[PDB]
């Protein structure tokens, strides 16, 4: 009743609207002739009125597509709109691409040699092993070969650095053995930190020197013997050689020099040999440096000097890290934060970990850690995420690896029913039309063995045969084929399954046409179908004539 | 109709400047268009405007064509040129004759419609122009008589 | 108001309500307020018309392609109270069946997941949904639910086919009573398993996201209030649908659709603009981009 009242109100509004339109025609009517200069009029309202009528109270109101349609895409999207065009011709290249570049087939294949599989009477699985070693080798050789191209630049370098801070740190940190292991990890990281803060300290510090003035002395220390030789402050030179020394020199020189200065590019050097450069706000020098230098440059100072106790380096690093603040997205930074962590607590930070991840590296990272026991990852949301990312990466032909992962991931079932469906889609037609060559056979071979080949082949035939199915509808197929070997295969399939009259006719043919028809009639006894058979026979006769 | 007519007069000078053979053809096409307009001859007001357009520069153009004809009789032949030139001359002859019978009824009606004033001026100004300026057409007629090729002579005598 | 919005939007070119791509991405059926169901073909990105299936007394609303396992079938509903099913036999785009069992307009249609058979579900504006089930030949038997939603139904969406590995199918639809009713079917009849009241006005569209094999089944809904809710079920067999707000615009949201792999929501509505949304690693939804 309320809706009716509103329509009554809506109807009244329309009448008012009609009156307004009439007034506009009455006020706006223009009659110049034969030819007159054009004048403004509410030409548009009439056009809109027709649209309103087509839309047509409550009904019309809640019946006007706000736009109003949403398009859903598989691998991957589609288009949609409503609307400034309602389809977009996207030129492939656009925004997101880093993930695709990182997942260049190889990032998968190589990992497959390491992953292995469980070959059985059907879908197989995966297995772990020296996973860390494998990842290290690949990342190593691969990274090296990658350090040689001709395009992008910045991006490539950044990616490499991030990978080094990811796998590198991971491995470096996967009774005097603990002391020796910390020295070895510290040794690898030190130089590693230097290489990371390179090019930035590279050409940068280059100009710096070939420029002016102080500070550089500090910057060479972040990079020792060459810096000392360039500087050649005799007393400072002897103190500088104590750097790389974790010796209890720190405190002494620290406090004493500060006191001397109070009583009275040198205090900063002393802050470094104190071993607490930033967290000691007493000197107030290496915190204020944060505006001047990269956060990575300040980390290197902490890692290099923080102190001799080979754990304190990582300590101070994490420190300056959680320290910075200007006013998240640095990948290379977030890898450090992941490294600076311990374990357990799985229920929150395992939770940003997903943030970081959101492609292939994140998947491989979680899988190795969980399997190795170092980091038991879990489980379904992480896999859902990997699955769409892997599917996005297939779009351009990433299907086999994704299928294998889907089979192994499961679990323990239900996934198989989905993976099989995906395989069926993959070979519904296009599979049958794009595979119509040698490119399909290799892909079919590659996937873990299962009797899924007949299933894919059969789907392709339907889109566009009987023998393939074997490996009503059958009767129709026979009618179309009123070649011979294929027909025999179809007959064999029918026998395996065991239209009876048709089967008898086929048997007679195998063992004229009129006799076969009579046999079919006998089978029917123990007709549109007969007419269809006659038509098929006529077609066969035409083929014979041809 | 405006675009073609405007183009055609301009082209005729344009035709003359480049390629005698190709200018002549354009002129012939213009003559054909004029003939079509004659055959064709709010809406009434538009017709009156068209009549006004038909009746000083346009009149001069016909005179120029006549002068070309006077030049033409002495030299050339050039039958393909002659046909197009001859056809153009015939069209010029016919349009005035066909137009004049139509025009007198047409012009008075236009004046009545005006009770437009500018179009009426064409009735006044146009009438003054028509007498000519007689000589150039007359010379062409004399040339046609000398030629004794037939046709052109009928339109000239009429 | 609405008139002001109309004035703002003159319309550069004619407009259409819904238009859905075929399976296999070959064809592109459309429909507009002129009563005309046009089938285009998109080979290489170029649009080519194939047929103008005319036959509705009122503007066609939504349109849906059937699965290619049943040949080539397309169904469209309309403001004329009728629903048409067009088959294809060699380019013979004829209608093999027509259904006129609802007394008021038919806002939406959708096809059951292909395993269940060839079931078409249809929500009217009388407040009733009619479902058509295919048999052997040209018979179609109807399972009708009367008074499903109070003042009419706008959206109909099928639950993904979930193997019990004895098969249970659940369907949830929205309407103009503000309730997003889910549906449970046993031997044949369909009963409301639950109601979902979080919208303050007319539910426009309701989309049941495809399960990526994943058991955490989601559904999306949009309404006249201008809110988009992504209702979630934490586990199989627990009648807990916990709604979570995606966003609120000052204007109505017309349509919502799920992108297959990543579960990206295409939110169509508000300001003639369509937004794309992905749930972050933190569980908050974010807008990826403006189309």
């Amino acid at each position: 009743h309320l809706r009716t009242v509103g329509t009554r109100r809506q109807q009244e509004l329309v009448p008012l609207e009609k009156s307004v339109t009439h007034g506009r025609g009455s006020l706006l009517i223009d009659m110049g002739l034969f030819m007159g200069r054009s004048f403004r009029v509410g030409w548009g309202p009439n056009w809109t009125l027709v649209h309103n009528g087509d839309k047509l109270r409550l009904n019309a109101e809640e019946d006007q597509n706000m736009d109003t349609i949403d398009y859903g895409f598989l691998p991957k999207p589609t288009s949609a709109k409503s609307t400034e065009s309602k389809v977009h011709m996207e030129k492939l290249s656009l925004e997101q691409k880093s993930r695709e570049l990182q997942s260049y087939l190889m990032p998968l294949e190589i990992e497959l040699k390491n992953s292995s599989v469980d070959r059985s009477a059907q879908c197989p699985h995966f297995k772990p092993n020296a996973g860390v070693a494998a990842i290290h080798d690949y990342a190593g050789w691969v990274r090296n070969l990658s350090n040689e191209a001709g395009e992008l630049e910045a991006v490539v370098k950044q990616w490499g650095l991030t990978w080094t801070l990811c796998e590198s740190l991971w491995g470096q940190l996967k009774e005097p053995n603990e002391y020796v292991r910390n020295l070895e990890r510290r040794k690898a990281f030190s130089h590693w930190l230097a290489h990371t803060a390179e090019e930035r300290i590279e050409e940068e510090v280059s100009l710096y020197g070939p420029e002016r003035h102080v500070e550089a002395v500090f910057s060479f220390l972040t990079g020792i013997s060459d810096a000392c030789r360039l500087a050649q402050d005799h007393r400072l030179s002897l103190l500088l050689s104590q750097m790389v020394g974790s010796q209890e020199m720190r405190e002494l020189i620290s406090l004493q020099l500060v006191d001397w200065n109070k009583l009275q590019e040198r205090l900063r050097v002393f802050c470094l040999l104190s071993g607490t450069p930033v967290w000691r706000s007493s000197d107030n020098r290496s915190i204020n440096v944060c505006s001047q230098l990269d956060w990575k440059r300040t980390l290197a100072v902490h890692l290099w000097y923080m102190l001799p106790p080979t754990a304190t380096i990582a300590q101070a690093l994490r420190l300056y890290e959680r320290a910075f603040q200007e006013h998240q997205r640095d990948v290379c930074v977030h890898l450090l934060k992941l490294y600076s962590e311990r374990q357990y607590d799985l229920c929150q930070l395992l939770d940003p970990s997903s943030v970081t991840p959101d492609y292939r590296l994140s998947w491989h990272l979680w899988m190795v850690l969980q399997a190795l026991n170092y980091t038991h990852l879990s489980e379904h949301r992480q896999g859902t995420l990997h699955a769409s990312y892997a599917a996005q990466l297939e779009n351009v032909g990433l299907w086999e690896w994704a299928i294998f992962v889907l089979l192994h991931i499961p679990h323990p079932h239900i996934r198989e029913a989905g993976v099989r469906e995906l395989l069926n889609r993959q070979c519904v037609v296009r599979e049958s039309p794009e595979s119509l060559a040698k490119e399909n056979f290799l892909i079919h071979r590659l996937c873990v063995p299962a009797q899924w080949v007949h299933e894919a082949k059969a789907i392709r035939s339907r889109r566009d045969y009987l023998l393939k199915g074997h490996q009503k509808l059958v009767t129709r197929h026979l009618a179309a084929d009123a070649s011979f070997l294929g027909e025999l295969s179809n007959p064999e399939h029918c026998k395996h399954i065991q239209l009876d009259y048709i089967r008898v006719i086929d048997m007679l043919n195998l063992i004229g046409c009129e006799l076969e028809k009579l046999h079919t009639k006998v089978m029917s006894l123990c007709y549109t179908a007969k007419d269809r058979l006659a038509q098929s026979e006529m077609a066969k006769r035409v083929a014979n004539i041809l | 109709l405006q675009f073609l007519r405007d183009t055609v007069f301009l082209r005729y000078r344009t035709r003359a400047y480049r390629r005698a053979a190709e200018k002549w053809e354009v002129a012939e096409a213009v003559l054909d268009v004029f003939y079509k307009l004659l055959k064709d001859y709010a809406f009434k007001p538009p017709g009156f405007s068209l009549m006004h357009h038909l009746l000083s520069p346009m009149l001069e153009l016909c005179l120029s064509l006549m002068e070309e004809g006077v030049t033409q009789l002495d030299t050339y032949a050039p039958f393909p040129g002659k046909k197009h030139l001859e056809k153009a001359v015939a069209y010029c002859f016919m349009l005035l004759n066909l137009t004049l019978q139509k025009e007198n009824r047409f012009m008075d009606l236009l004046r009545e419609s005006h009770l437009v004033t500018p179009l009426e001026q064409l009735l006044q100004g146009i009438n003054p122009r028509s007498k000519k300026a007689d000589n150039v057409v007359n010379i062409a007629r004399y040339l046609c008589h000398g030629n004794s090729n037939a046709e052109l002579a009928f339109e000239s005598a009429k | 108001m609405v008139s002001v919005i109309n004035t703002v939007d003159t319309s550069h070119e004619d407009m259409i309500h819904d238009a859905q791509m075929d399976y296999y991405g070959i064809r592109l059926a459309t429909c507009s307020s002129d009563r005309s169901v046009k089938i285009f073909d998109v080979k290489n990105g170029g649009q080519i018309l194939i047929a103008d299936l005319r036959g509705h007394d009122g503007p066609v609303w939504q349109v849906a392609w059937a699965h290619p396992m049943y040949g080539n079938i397309l169904a469209s509903c309309s403001y004329d109270r009728k629903v048409i099913i067009w088959k294809e036999e060699n380019g013979t785009w004829e209608k093999t069946y027509e259904y006129t069992g609802h007394d008021s307009s038919v806002n939406s249609v959708c096809w059951a997941p292909h395993d269940f058979g060839l079931v078409l579900a249809c929500g009217s504006s009388d407040g009733a949904i009619s479902i058509l089930t295919f048999t052997g030949d040209g018979p179609w038997e109807v399972k009708k639910i009367s008074n499903a939603h109070t003042i009419g139904c706008n959206a109909v969406s099928w639950a993904p086919s979930v193997i019990p590995g004895n098969y249970i199918k659940r369907f949830v639809s929205g309407g103009c009573d503000n309730l997003v009713k889910i549906w449970r079917e046993e031997d044949g009849q369909w009963k409301e398993d639950q109601k979902l009241e979080a919208h303050s006005d007319w539910v426009r569209d309701v989309a049941w996201a495809p399960s990526i094999g994943l058991p955490t089944s989601t559904i999306a809904s949009c309404s006249q209030d201008g809110r988009v809710y992504i209702w979630t079920s934490d586990d199989a067999a627990t009648n807990c649908w916990t709604p979570k707000l995606l966003h609120k615009f000052n204007d109505v949201v017309w349509h919502v659709s799920w992108s297959i792999t990543a579960n990206i929501l295409a939110v169509s509505g508000g300001d003639n603009k369509v937004t794309l949304w992905k749930e972050s690693v933190d569980g908050q939804w974010a807008c990826i981009s403006d189309v």
